[PDB]
């Protein structure tokens, strides 16, 4: 059934001082039906980026027309948590942050959805073309709240599971962490559903934000490919934590924003030239050893796995069970893949 | 390992209020008698036209858990002019840090919205009532005539606050100078002596502070946590902040001088976003008569076995030493997202053996995330890595997380059974918990008497009732106690002489005490704090029978140290506490020379 990693099962025994292995090829297929989703900050430091959005309509499909059997596009905003001391809470400003230099900004928001995924790209250009700006207080903003519930809500936002899902994070700045909400009253941790009602995040105001970890487990249980596109000197910070998010890519936008389409393109190249694997292990006893065959034969110890794939070209993933102590089983995944390998391990003891 | 989670003392607030946020003990020594002191937070109060104020509820131990609000404030928003409000109480998060020295109280408002003398604004200065006795002062130094969220507008005055030993409060105001931090510090012998009920803009006159810094620094949160404790040897307490997001949010962890607040020390986080300087407490862990910084990182990511992350938390342990090193180590949570290292409080001396003891809180942990806080004893090399206790919480989620753990207290003895205790919050569930350190006895079970040991050539007193010509076999046994604090006299550790405890039961074995009937026995022996060994000698004999497994076993017996501790408890209902470090049985050998 399985088409791009195989095997797709794997049932095994094994008793306790032993080990087993087997072969886990994962094979790229030629082209992919693609799904992109703008998750665009619109805060009042974004305003003069949100005009170079009328571009990537067209041009973009254009270019993304022989990497991809069909192509998708949606939209978002996000601005911050709307409370004190992240925003102001005088009665004229409370709804128009920007009141203060007569500006006609819209009101903040933690989160809007705005176009789910369509094939039409006029419709994506008319929702770009009447988007308006928010405003704030504080230096950074809260991105990856915006980005655990675009995540997680699905039927929403209209991700496909046949398509190569992604999810582009424009913005210029460092985002909230989860612990800075203790000073707006927020001492709630964050839950991981997802709050969508009537397209707006309803619950931004009354749980703090997520933790990488959590933000990088919903990514990746969702089968997120996240590309931040980040402008100002900020991208080193967006670059610096890729590392502690496996299968994120962050582009570096230059002033004068020309450089966008060519970002996401080379971005989706990079992204779709490489293979690795992680274990969602929660059996007793049992440890997992993955060492992934390159084509170029190298011994890569599996967690970052084998780079510079193409088609024509078949990874191979060398495991090891073992079974040191008794009392389920595990699913190795390629990260970014759609497909998983469910290893239904047997145990006796 | 002696804090009694048997009978825990429980108190309770008003539901949705976030009862026990903040905590602390109350010890007016003119009164002699021992409080609580419990802040909610999202309480509502008396006060007119004001919805969800703070209450400060003062509990009390001695039997009645009648928790009477303390009457910091009554009155309303002071206006400017008519229909021109000064300040807005409403949600100001009252009491959501409570301090108390011997004889003052300080409880601070940190989300206290007022407008603006020069406009009509609404920034959340913050402010504080310091409780002297009878006087009642009010304290807000980040409402002043310089603030916006430029100056110290936003200050949030009074998110984390402290007393030195010297009566001073350190105050740390996150949000000031955009969010850069702030601390403050200013003497109680000033503070009442200057408040004009009319004046809100008041001159201290010998305060110190920390000013403006570069903008590189914004979002840096100086001042979310605060600690004090001597650090350069002059005697006098310093002031140890901790800045959660400075060095692109890797965490660092600042030292000022406290006779000047001249910068001494930095600390320094390792992951970013691991939130380095969350929780600072300042003990002396090792008992050198140094004090040893401690400092939380409830975020920090670790790598598994196989290479994933997992966020499981970190406490950093740094030994000060005489020349102005620290000698540091980490120390990694237990379950994942449990946000280890949330809460660290010193216990002064939990079990009393000569250094301080440390506790720190993982408040999602646990079975079905109601909490779990672990508590650790130091030695003369530093903290002793494993922790000896697991105190957990026992209450579920009603609507949010029970949040075990949040805050807690310790060092003050409220038995005066001579040990200190502890108080915990488990806010989520408008709750807080005491739990009492029992009284620890050591139990030196002796095996060493003259004549010592036999070399078989020469019998030194053959035992009579015996066809043998061995020596007697002596099975004396004793059970030595001493202890430190309050503890019955007559120890009645009940004590055992089983035969052969290092041979298979159910058999009769070569050596038999027949002057018992049975091989069998046992002993009841009633030990005094202070004296020698008492022991109860024990004679046996080897006897020809018709038929055995063998004509002769070497076999120790052991003496056991059990207690009921039924009378051993003191009026309170207290069981002392059987020290686990010594071994529970001792015994000699058997040998040929
Ligand atoms: C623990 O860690 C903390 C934080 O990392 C650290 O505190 C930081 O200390 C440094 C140094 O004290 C602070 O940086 C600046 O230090 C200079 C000192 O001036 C001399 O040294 C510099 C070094 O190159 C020389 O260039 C200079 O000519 C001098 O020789 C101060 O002068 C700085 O003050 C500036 O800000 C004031 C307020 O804005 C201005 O009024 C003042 O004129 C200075 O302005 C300068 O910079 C402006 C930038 O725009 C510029 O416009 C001006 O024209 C002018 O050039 C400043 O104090 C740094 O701020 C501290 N950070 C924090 C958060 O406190 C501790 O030292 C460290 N301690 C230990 C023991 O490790
Ligand atoms: C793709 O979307 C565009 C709008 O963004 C659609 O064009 C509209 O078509 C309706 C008729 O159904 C006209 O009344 C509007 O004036 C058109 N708008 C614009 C901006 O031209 C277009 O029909 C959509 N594609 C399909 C296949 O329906
Ligand atoms: C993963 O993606 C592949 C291709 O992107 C999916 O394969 C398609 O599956 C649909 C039905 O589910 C078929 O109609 C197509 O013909 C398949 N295309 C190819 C190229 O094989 C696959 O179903 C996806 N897997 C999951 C679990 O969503
Ligand atoms: C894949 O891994 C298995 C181990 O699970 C490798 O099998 C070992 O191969 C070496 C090479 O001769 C033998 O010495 C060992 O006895 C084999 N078994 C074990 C348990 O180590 C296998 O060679 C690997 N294949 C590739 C292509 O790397
Ligand atoms: C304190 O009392 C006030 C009322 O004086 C409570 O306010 C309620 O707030 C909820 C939601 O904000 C409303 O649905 C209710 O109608 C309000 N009550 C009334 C009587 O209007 C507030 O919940 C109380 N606080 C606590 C912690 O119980
Ligand atoms: C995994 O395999 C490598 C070599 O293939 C070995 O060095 C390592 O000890 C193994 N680990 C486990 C947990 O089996
Ligand atoms: C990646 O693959 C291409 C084509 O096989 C090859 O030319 C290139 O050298 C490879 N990159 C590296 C770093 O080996
Ligand atoms: C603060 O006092 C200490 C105490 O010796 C001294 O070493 C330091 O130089 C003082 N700092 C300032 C700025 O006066
Ligand atoms: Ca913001
Ligand atoms: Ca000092
Ligand atoms: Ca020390
Ligand atoms: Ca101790
Ligand atoms: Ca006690
Ligand atoms: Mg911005």
């Amino acid at each position: 059934i399985n088409t791009q990693v195989t095997p797709g099962e794997v049932s095994i025994q094994l008793r306790p001082g032993a080990e087993a292995n087997f072969m886990l090829k994962v094979h790229p297929l030629k082209k992919y039906p693609v799904d992109l989703y703008y998750l665009v900050d619109v805060s009042a430091s974004m305003h003069n980026n949100i005009e170079k959005l009328n571009s990537v309509g067209n041009d973009l499909s254009r270019k993304m027309a022989f990497f991809s059997r069909d192509f998708r596009l949606g939209f978002g905003s996000y601005v911050d948590k709307t409370v004190s001391p992240y925003i102001s809470i005088h009665p004229e400003r409370i709804h128009n942050q920007c009141s203060d230099y007569n500006l006609d900004c819209m009101p903040p928001h933690g989160y809007i959805h705005v176009l789910s995924l369509t094939e039409n790209i006029t419709e994506f250009e008319k929702a770009v073309h009447r988007q308006k700006i928010s405003g704030n207080i504080d230096t950074p903003e809260g991105g990856f709240d915006a980005m655990l519930q675009a995540a997680v809500c699905e039927s929403h936002i209209g991700w496909r599971k046949e398509a190569k899902r992604l999810l582009l994070v424009m913005t210029d700045q460092t985002s909230h962490l989860a612990l800075d909400s203790k000073l707006a009253g927020i001492v709630v941790p964050n839950d991981g559903n997802c709050h969508l009602k009537n397209n707006v995040y309803v619950k931004s105001t009354t749980m703090e934000h997520p933790s990488l970890g959590q933000l990088s487990e919903k990514l990746i249980d969702n089968n997120i490919n996240v590309i931040f596109a980040v402008q100002g000197k900020q991208f080193h910070w967006y670059k610096d934590l890729l590392p502690l998010l496996p299968g994120t890519i962050a582009g570096e936008i230059e002033s004068k924003a020309a450089n966008l389409n060519n970002l996401v393109v080379e971005a989706y190249q990079k992204l779709i030239s490489e293979v690795k694997v992680q274990v969602e292990n929660q059996v007793q006893g049992i440890y997992f050893n993955i060492t992934a065959i390159c084509p170029d034969g190298s011994r890569k110890p599996g967690m970052e796995g084998c780079r510079n794939v193409t088609s024509n070209d078949e990874v191979l993933f060398n495991v090891t069970v073992t079974m040191k102590k008794c009392d389920n089983y595990a699913i190795i995944k390629p990260i970014g893949f759609n497909e998983t390998a469910k290893i239904h391990i047997h145990r006796n003891c | 390992f002696n804090l009694d989670v048997d009978s825990p003392a429980e108190y309770s607030g008003p539901e949705g209020s976030y009862f026990g946020f903040a905590v602390d003990f109350f010890v007016p020594s003119a009164s002699s008698r021992m409080f609580l002191l419990v802040g909610a937070p999202k309480a509502n109060t008396t006060q007119p036209g004001i919805v969800e104020g703070g209450q400060v509820l003062k509990c009390d131990w001695s039997s009645t858990r009648r928790c009477q609000p303390i009457e910091f404030d009554a009155t309303g928003n002071r206006d400017y002019a008519k229909d021109d409000p000064l300040e807005f109480k409403s949600h100001q998060w009252f009491g959501a840090s409570v301090r108390s020295k011997q004889d003052k109280i300080l409880a601070c408002a940190p989300l206290y919205h007022w407008r603006t003398e020069m406009k009509q604004e609404r920034e959340p200065v913050g402010t504080c009532f310091l409780q002297d006795g009878t006087k009642t002062v009010e304290y807000a130094p980040c409402r002043s005539q310089d603030i916006d969220a430029d100056g110290q507008g936003f200050c949030q005055g009074g998110f984390s606050i402290d007393f030195t030993k010297a009566d001073r409060v350190l105050l740390g105001g996150p949000g000031s100078f955009y969010w850069q931090g702030q601390l403050i510090s200013d003497q109680v012998a000033e503070i009442v002596s200057k408040y004009d009920p009319n004046v809100y803009s008041i001159k201290y006159n010998n305060q110190l502070a920390t000013r403006t810094a570069q903008a590189i620094f914004d979002d840096s949160y100086l001042g979310y946590s605060v600690a004090v404790g001597d650090f350069n040897g002059d005697g006098i307490d310093d002031f140890v902040s901790g800045v959660p997001r400075a060095a692109r949010t890797l965490g660092m962890v600042y030292i000022y001088d406290g006779k000047n607040m001249s910068s001494l020390y930095n600390f320094t986080g390792e992951q970013m976003a691991a939130y380095f300087g969350f929780s600072v407490a300042a003990t002396d862990i090792n008992g050198d008569d140094y004090a040893d910084v401690f400092i939380g990182a409830p975020l920090f990511m670790d790598r598994g076995s196989d290479g994933k992350l997992q966020e499981v938390g970190q406490v950093s342990v740094s030994l000060q030493r005489a020349s102005g090193d620290f000698q540091t180590t980490k120390l990694n949570g237990f379950e994942v997202f449990a946000r280890f290292g949330s809460a660290i409080a010193p216990l002064g001396d939990l079990d009393q053996d000569g250094f301080n003891d440390i506790a720190i809180a993982a408040p999602y942990g646990g079975e079905d995330k109601k909490g779990i806080v672990y508590i650790f004893n130091g030695r003369s090399t530093g903290l002793n890595a494993v922790p000896s206790q697991i105190l957990e919480g026992q209450w579920a989620a009603r609507s949010m997380p029970p949040s075990f753990g949040y805050s807690m207290k310790g060092a003050t003895d409220i038995d005066k059974n001579g040990y200190p205790d502890l108080i915990v919050g488990a806010f989520g569930v408008d709750r807080a918990i005491l739990y009492r350190a029992r009284p620890v006895i050591t139990v030196n079970a002796g095996l060493e008497v003259y004549p010592s040991i036999l070399n078989q050539d020469n019998k030194t007193c053959s035992l009579p009732g015996t066809a043998l010509k061995v020596s007697c076999f002596n099975v004396r046994f004793c059970l030595k106690a001493d202890g430190k604090g309050v503890l019955p006299r007559k120890l009645n550790f009940q004590v055992e002489l089983l035969l052969d405890k290092l041979k298979q039961k159910g058999a009769i074995r070569r050596a038999l005490f027949l002057y018992s009937r049975s091989p069998s026995h046992s002993k009841n022996m009633t030990i005094s704090r202070g004296g020698l060994m008492q022991c109860e000698e024990l004679i046996a004999y080897l006897r020809d029978e018709s038929e055995f497994r063998d004509k002769l076993t070497p076999i120790t017996i052991f003496m056991e140290y059990r207690l009921d501790y039924r009378t051993a408890a003191d009026t309170t209902g207290l069981q002392p506490i059987l020290n686990q470090f010594t071994p529970a049985n001792i015994s000699r050998q058997a040998h040929i020379l």
